[PDB]
């Protein structure tokens, strides 16, 4: 399926 | 690396995975 | 990766998964080389024909995975892009020819008992293991079968082909900068490298030091599994001489 959330930290 | 292509879980304990004798083994 | 097993943990403390930011989703393999390069398939980035172009803030590097999708707190580590290095002459446009890439990462990522770089051959180990017959290892969280994904990451070991037999299985030109793997459909033993497996390592254990080096990249191949198909990988030692230069020179 889809993938589990990553932490925010590594978005930006 | 120095230590590059030898795996902490594996050759540094002197353990081998399931299949790496398939690969030792055709190297003749 | 099709026909393949599941891997055991800590069994390719190389293998790295090249990830999208948004949408988030698994885009190919890589490997580590050192605390701070990835090795992967050009084609992974730049692929004109799909409209496919990603730069350094496009995606993120996740390293010392097993399962797929899950976020293994503790154990991961995921990475930012400094700068992507494709080489010069890789050519899209007609075969794959030098499909290859090098990734900087911003910050050295620190080795563990599932993160350690592969080594990359020298000419000796080259010439010594690249032969028909000797049996490389494939890793990848691709495609089980041509036409569905694994939880973790799979392996499968095949035997490299001689020169002439994966010439002759095709009708695209193939080059001195790639070789091709897999059983012959004789051999009663099959598996093979699949969509979202490229840009992964080819690697092969050295009977003489016992390490294990980085012989190939996945590149491409007509379907997966195909009877009579085999699988093409990028030659890594032929183009050693470009990684050794973007390594040194930046
Ligand atoms: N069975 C295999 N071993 C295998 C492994 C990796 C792969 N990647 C792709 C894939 O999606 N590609 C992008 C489109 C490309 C089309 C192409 C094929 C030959 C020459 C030039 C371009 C192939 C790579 C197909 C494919 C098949
Ligand atoms: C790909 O993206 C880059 C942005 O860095 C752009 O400069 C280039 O023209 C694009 N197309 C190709 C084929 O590189
Ligand atoms: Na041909
Ligand atoms: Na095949």
């Amino acid at each position: 399926g889809d993938f589990e959330e990553i932490p925010e930290e590594y978005l930006q | 690396e120095a230590d590059c292509g030898l795996r902490p879980l594996f050759e540094k304990k002197s353990l081998e995975d399931k299949t790496e004798r398939e690969l030792l083994e055709s190297y003749i | 990766i099709v026909e393949g097993s599941d891997a055991e943990i800590g069994m390719s403390p190389w293998q790295v998964m090249l990830f999208r930011k948004s949408p988030q989703e698994l885009l190919c393999g890589a490997s580590l080389i050192s605390d701070r390069w990835v090795l992967t398939a050009a084609h992974c980035l730049l692929y004109p024909p799909w409209d496919k172009n990603f730069t350094e803030n496009d995606l993120l590097v996740r390293i010392g995975k097993h399962s797929r999708t899950r976020y293994e707190r503790n154990i991961e580590k995921i990475s930012m892009l400094e700068k992507i290095y494709i080489h010069p002459r890789y050519n899209w446009r007609e075969n794959l020819d030098r499909d290859i890439a090098l990734m900087k990462l911003k910050k050295p990522v620190a080795f563990s008992d599932y993160i350690h770089p592969v080594c990359l051959p020298d000419r000796e180990t080259a010439a010594s293991l690249l032969q028909a017959g000797y049996k490389g290892r494939v890793t990848g969280w691709g495609n089980l079968k041509e036409t569905g994904q694994p939880s973790v990451l799979q392996v499968v070991n095949l035997p490299i082909v001689e020169r002439p037999v994966c010439k002759d299985s095709t009708r695209i030109r193939i080059t001195d900068n790639m070789f091709c793997a897999g059983y012959k459909p004789d051999e009663g033993k099959r598996g093979d490298a699949c969509e979202g497996d490229s840009g992964g390592p080819f690697v092969m254990k050295s009977p003489f030091n016992n390490r294990w080096y980085q012989m190939g990249i996945v590149s491409w191949g007509e379907g997966c599994d195909r009877d009579g198909k085999y699988g093409f990988y990028t030659h890594v030692f032929r183009l050693k001489k470009w990684i050794q230069k973007v390594i040194d020179q930046f």
